[PDB]
RNA sequence: CUCUUAAGGUAGCCAAAUGCCUCGUCAUCUAAUUAGUGACGCGCAUGAAUGGAUUAACGAGAUUCCCACUGUCCCUAUCUA
RNA sequence: GCCCGUCGCUAGUACCGAUUGAAUGGCUUAGUGAGGCCUCAGGAUCUGCUUAGAGAAGGGGGCAACUCCAUCUCAGAGCGGA
RNA sequence: GGACUUUUACUUUGAAAAAAUUAGAGUGUUCAAAGCAGGCGUAUUGCUCGAAUAUAUUAGCAUGGAAUAAUAGAAUAGGACG
RNA sequence: UAUCUGGUUGAUCCUGCCAGUAGUCAUAUGCUUGUCUCAAAGAUUAAGCCAUGCAUGUCUAAGUAUAAGCAAUUUAUACAGUGAAACUGCGAAUGGCUCAUUAAAUCAGUUAUCGUUUAUUUGAUAGUUCCUCUACAUGGUAUAACUGUGGUAAUUCUAGAGCUAAUACAUGCUUAAAAUCUCGACCCUUUGGAAGAGAUGUAUUUAUUAGAUAAAAAAUCAAUGUCUUCGGACUCUUUGAUGAUUCAUAAUAACUUUUCGAAUCGCAUGGCCUUGUGCUGGCGAUGGUUCAUUCAAAUUUCUGCCCUAUCAACUUUCGAUGGUAGGAUAGUGGCCUACCAUGGUUUCAACGGGUAACGGGGAAUAAGGGUUCGAUUCCGGAGAGGGAGCCUGAGAAACGGCUACCA
């Protein structure tokens, strides 16, 4: 529901190997390390201008987006830094030469970079076990409704 | 018949989980451990033989033993094993020096000998020497080409 | 753990255990190319049946159809080559319309009798049948 | 013995599951290196084809790298300090990765004072050459320079010494040095 | 299964050897090697399946154990070693020398190449590599590493090879119109030009092809093996030069061909 | 259908605090039960505000059994005022 | 003519039911806990390095003086390993 | 000229795609079930065609289509295009 | 290969079942049984119990031969043929059997490893090791078989004393030229410069750095690089793969109970000149570190399961969903642990229950659509009386391995 003031856990926050000198005064406090995603996802303004960690964001982190590249609708933003996306269909039964109504629920890791809420149709990519549930993450965000 | 266990203590039998390079157990597989009963190290009267060793030897004569003595098997065979043995130096070439031992067929006897491991030989000298040969023309070679590519290189730009 | 050497049933039993009708004309069929058995005439009902049918898949496709006239033909050039179709009546409408007693006429058996030989289709039966 | 397999947990549903089959080896897990301050011993572990784990269960001195100043030295590792995991490492004085720990200064002193000519905080030609270029260059942080007075130095470790068998880390700067020093007057 | 697999249930092996169904419950299995076991051929179901010049699979190693073949002019005498597409093979006191190359069908032609020609092959780079020490490195679709290569070499194009001193020499780039031999698929032992190749970011492009007759078909950029420039192979394609004739078109030819 | 003497024991309930025979018969609990319980009922002599049957809760009421418990006991000993 | 229910005989089926009924399996609270594995120790027996004193060698190079490497033999004084 | 559906379902054609089984081409196991053989000849040092094809109705991937059926967009203008 | 018929009435037409009919890679049983081809076969009930035998061992020209083995001769006075035993190496993790468990598990098609391990095969890959007077014409110990002293009723039990090998065990030399670095005796004061001293294989661990790009011009601070026409100037200046990375790869400072860098074996018997058993030298074998290949493995994305609500809420017990850090693993990951939040699934059927449930390739039934079946020739999975634990190894939570409890 809201993102820290950077140092709040018990750990400091910072990117592995990404040095500054202290001995050498420059414009920004701290230098940040960010790439472009791939598939042709542009990073958005957020995951640059931030000082938000996230060692799972696509971008600004230690991950990557290989597989596949799924969409559904935001159903829960209840969780921190990860949320839950619906999956519709339509199953198929021969028999009947007619269709029924499913659903899945996948749950997806979400950057700090995008601000998402319940709406919101999200572009999610497969990217390695995050953690247990989760094996994909936010990656591009179509609107709401207004 | 359980054979006594080294610095157990106990004066009992016990069942120990026995591995390799431990006494009263030879491991039918490798890595196979065997629980097995063994005997106490301190002497009781349940004991059927007692293996003693002699240190020092006493006032008399012992028939069986002091007074008979036995042969060694089997002589040095390593090419330095022979020299210790013998008292030689590097330079005393051990060939006429091995043990040889006479065998009785019927009526043609004969004897045999070793075969002087770790012996240096021309055959050996020979073969350090192709080592060597291998190893520094394998690595002018692996220059040769190195240099030869990085020119190919810079034709790829210069140009 | 080796391979299941396949094989297949060659006949098919009438639906209907007794029909007067169709019993007697079986026993026609038995007598005049001297048959055994009602088996002998099952095996040859059954065999009718898949060409019919394979021939009755593949009128329903559009003509000129690559797998229609390979297979087809095939099937055509078949049954000529055995003497059970006509000679000149090389078409799958021609095919549903052959009947038991074309396949029935060619066997060795009615061929021994049918081209001196045998004067005797019982008699051809046991020429063949000892050498 | 320890299995790091999934098939134990619940699914998210919440089902419980039927055990499919026995414990494999290739999903095991082992017991804890909790690597102690005191003289070096280090147990090696025989791993996944070959290969060689170092299970370190005792240090003194690693190798730590002040990282502005571009250099390196072994220093003694004095005890732990602090651990954002859990204050029960730094109680017992527990070495992991992310830990916090004061080190020898002293190898940090004869570098500086020898390769800048100063002193922290109170002849020859070539060397009053050298020590001329390296000035304007040479001053450090109050923050961390002050702390070369009492002899120990605020490290953190970023080795794994259940794993690698090293205690190496580098010691705190910039914000780091900050952050984690604020934190050491609020609790210790 | 607690380990690698050392057996081949026959019926499990590839269709394209075309071992009996019979005969027997196990089939060769390919040792490792050059080429994928599923993409290869061993030695024995060349030289007594291809060749009959065996009949035992004990009369196999006889032939081999007298060091009587080479592969790639290595002398190779494992029963069930791994040849592969683009292979040799010399058998020297015969005077015979082949290239393991593909069928019209999708399998392994007896194809006999002279007693030079086999003093070469070619070779589909894998991948280009940097090793360490700076070198650089290419890999050949047959486990051939060959460091310090030609700048130029991407991945997928062409090398053409020695066979006794590794070494490329010369070598053909993957760009449109090249003469592309199809290694794989429903396609496998076809051969063609280029056209296109569609290139799809995340994986798999596909790369359009068109033959000698003006038919297009398409396959995978991984199952396509460029050897040489239209009409213009850098080596000897079997009979048929991998065209590809209906089934229609084959029994027309058949019959034709048949009588006289 | 009949007689005594007005009716002729219904709904229920039982060897029940009412059953003689009787330590009733069957089942259950036990190694073994004139005990207990569940049943059966031509019930010497059950039975309907002379109240009948059911009943949660309550009981220093009567009765059976289980667990725990323990000098009740086997089998006695020792100590303190 | 058809036909309904009590009542009466025989056989079969399921149901209810004292038995704090019984059996098998899965999962389990509490308490107890084998074994091998990891670890603090222990140290039957083994053993590497170093040092002074002793006996016997050969010279790193001298008219008498000077001084290394390797090998092995017994009182010891240290610090290490299996 | 390459990329290009607001977001889909649908439909076309392909691709990756085990063998056996099934369907089915050739072949005279003497016939057939089978098998994947075999066929021709100076048969005294040979020649030669084969071992096809189709099927996968879900999902994924690639592709031609825009009818039918869903969906988004400018209303306090917080609009489009340059 | 699109068919019906018999039975409710006195008779009729319907509803509607029962009964007949036909097949079954469908099992059993009965009666009968001549020939040819093909050949399933203790699945069902009891993954119930098992006497006895067998089913896993292995050697080249090429690791170890002092058999008091045999053949015998060798040119054989080191050995030399053949070779019991034993050590060393490799295999025993393949196969074969079964279907008990298992219902979002397995399995299928489709992905993923920018998330890891991999004996082996195949292709590559090593001049750097000591040190401010060193074995390299080759270091040091030990053990088996054997010998002899023995124990026990018993077994693939073994004790104590004596011997001797290695590609076993443990040690340990080696190689060209340049260059770049740091420390800096000293000299001469300027644009100032150095004599030689040490460091620089790979692997290990940690930090820092390079790994550039869409199109262009200056100003300075900091430390110092070429130059020229000694005033000041500086051009033609280098960098790879991916859709994407802290990628490949290189560099700097160091770290290390220091990984590897041939003390090995068979054939060959040649060539040089100062002629010394001097120097050079062929074809392989077996090793080896790192990368690649291969045979794999391990996790993994999407979609798909039979009956059931007389199962409606489930999950957080004692991890249930997520976050941060750590530990652990070959590696990702609530896999485990600390701390933190309260999340996660559900009428589009969660959760629970049943299955006489291993999944699939497929099988039976032929208008079409469907119905039923799949222990069982192939693929995947699982298990070896029940559980757990583990040694060895590249790989096993292995059972013709071990350890324990249970039966």
């Amino acid at each position: 529901s809201t993102e820290l003031t950077v140092q709040s856990e018990r750990a400091f926050q910072k990117q592995p190997h990404i040095f500054n000198n202290p001995k050498v005064k420059t414009s920004k406090r701290t230098k940040r390390w960010y790439k472009n995603a791939g598939l042709g996802f542009k990073t958005p303004k957020t995951a640059i201008e931030g000082s938000y960690i996230d060692k799972k964001c696509p971008f600004t982190g230690l991950v990557s987006i290989r597989g596949k590249i799924l969409t559904g609708t935001v159903v829960s933003t209840k969780m921190h830094r990860t949320i839950v996306i619906r999956r519709a269909y339509l199953h198929y039964i021969p028999k009947y030469n007619r269709y029924e109504k499913r659903h899945k629920n996948v749950p997806v890791h979400v950057s700090p970079a995008f601000r998402v809420q319940v709406g919101d149709i999200v572009t999610v990519g497969q990217c390695r076990p995050i953690s247990k549930t989760v094996r994909f993450n936010v990656v591009k965000v179509s609107a709401a409704a207004g | 018949g359980f054979p006594m266990k080294q610095g157990v203590l106990l004066p009992t039998r016990i069942k120990l989980l026995l591995t390799k390079n431990v006494s009263c157990y030879r491991p039918r597989r490798d890595g196979e451990r065997k629980r097995k009963s063994v005997r106490g190290a301190i002497v009781g009267p349940d004991l059927a033989v007692l293996a003693l060793v002699i240190v020092k030897k006493g006032e008399q004569e012992l028939e069986g033993l002091t007074d008979t003595t036995v042969p060694k098997r089997l002589g040095p065979k390593r090419a330095n094993n022979i020299r210790k043995f013998f008292g030689l130096s590097k330079e005393d070439d051990v060939r006429d020096f091995v043990i040889r031992r006479e065998v009785t067929k019927g009526e043609k006897t004969y004897t045999k000998a070793p075969k002087i491991q770790r012996l240096v030989t021309p055959q050996r000298l020979q073969r350090k020497r192709h080592q060597r040969a291998l190893k520094v023309r394998n690595a002018q070679a692996q220059r040769e080409a190195a240099a030869e590519y990085a020119q190919l290189l810079a034709k790829r730009l210069s140009e | 753990p080796r391979a299941p050497r396949t094989y297949s049933k060659t006949y098919s039993t009438p639906k209907r255990p007794y029909e007067s009708s169709r019993l007697d004309a079986e026993l026609k069929l038995a007598g005049e190319f001297g048959l055994k058995n009602k088996k002998e005439i099952y095996r040859i009902s059954f065999q009718l049946s898949k060409i019919r049918r394979a021939a009755r898949d593949l009128l329903t496709r559009d003509e000129k159809d690559p797998k229609r006239l390979f297979e087809g033909n095939a099937l055509i050039r078949r049954l000529v080559r055995v003497g059970v179709l006509s000679e000149d009546k090389k078409k799958l409408d021609y095919v549903l319309a052959l009947k038991v007693e074309d396949f029935l006429e060619r066997r060795l058996q009615t061929q021994v009798y049918k081209l001196g030989l045998a004067k005797s289709v019982h008699h051809a039966r046991v020429l063949i049948t000892q050498r | 013995g320890i299995s790091r397999d999934s098939r134990h947990k619940r699914s998210a549903t919440g089902a419980k599951r039927a055990q499919f089959r026995k414990k494999r080896k290739f999903e095991l897990g082992r017991q804890p290196a909790n690597t102690k301050i005191g003289a070096k011993r280090i147990h090696s572990v025989r791993t996944r084809g070959g290969n060689k784990k170092y299970r370190a269960l005792r240090i003194e001195t690693g190798n730590f790298s002040w990282a502005s100043e571009g250099i390196s030295k072994k220093t003694r590792i004095a005890g732990v300090v602090y651990h954002p995991s859990n204050n029960e490492l730094v109680r017992t004085n527990t070495l992991t990765k992310a830990a916090i720990v004061q080190i020898d200064a002293t190898p940090f002193r004869q570098w500086f004072e020898a390769h800048y000519g100063q002193t922290l905080g109170k002849k020859s030609k070539n060397a009053e050459r050298k020590w001329a270029a390296r000035a304007a260059s040479a001053k450090i942080e109050s923050s961390v320079e002050s702390q070369f007075s009492a002899g120990r130095l605020y490290a953190c470790i970023s080795s794994r010494p259940g794993q690698s068998g090293r205690c190496d880390g580098y010691i705190l700067e910039g914000e780091e040095l900050a952050f984690y020093l604020r934190r050491l007057t609020a609790k210790k | 299964a607690r380990g690698p697999k050392k057996h081949l249930k026959r019926l499990a092996a590839p269709h394209h050897w075309l071992l009996d169904k019979l005969s027997g419950c196990y089939a060769p299995r390919p040792s490792a090697g050059p080429h994928k076991l599923r993409e290869s051929l061993p030695l024995i179901v060349f030289l007594r399946n291809r060749l009959k010049y065996a009949l035992n699979g004990r009369e196999v190693k006889a032939i081999l154990m007298q060091r009587h073949v080479k592969v790639d002019g290595k002398v190779r005498t494992d029963t069930t070693y791994p040849a592969g597409f683009m292979d040799v093979i010399t058998l020297d006191a015969t005077n015979e020398n082949f290239r393991l190359v593909y069928d019209v069908k999708g399998r392994f032609a007896v194809h006999r190449i002279t007693d030079e020609e086999a003093s070469y092959k070619l070779g589909k780079v894998k991948k280009v590599q940097l090793g360490k020490k700076g070198v650089p490195y290419v890999v050949t679709h047959d486990g051939r590493t060959i460091r310090y290569p030609d700048p130029n070499i991407k991945v997928n194009d062409t090398v053409k090879i020695d066979l006794a001193s590794g070494k490329i020499t010369d070598f053909i780039k993957f760009d449109a119109g090249k003469l592309v031999y199809v290694t794989g698929g429903r396609n496998l032992g076809r051969i063609g030009t280029i056209v296109h190749k569609e290139r799809h970011d995340g994986g798999f492009d596909l790369v359009h092809i068109k033959d000698s007759l003006d038919n297009t078909f398409v396959t995978r950029l991984n199952n396509v093996f460029v050897i040489g420039e239209q009409g213009k192979p850098y080596i000897s394609l079997p009979k048929g030069k991998g065209i590809k004739l209906s089934i229609a078109e084959e029994r027309d030819r058949r019959r034709a061909q048949q009588g006289l």
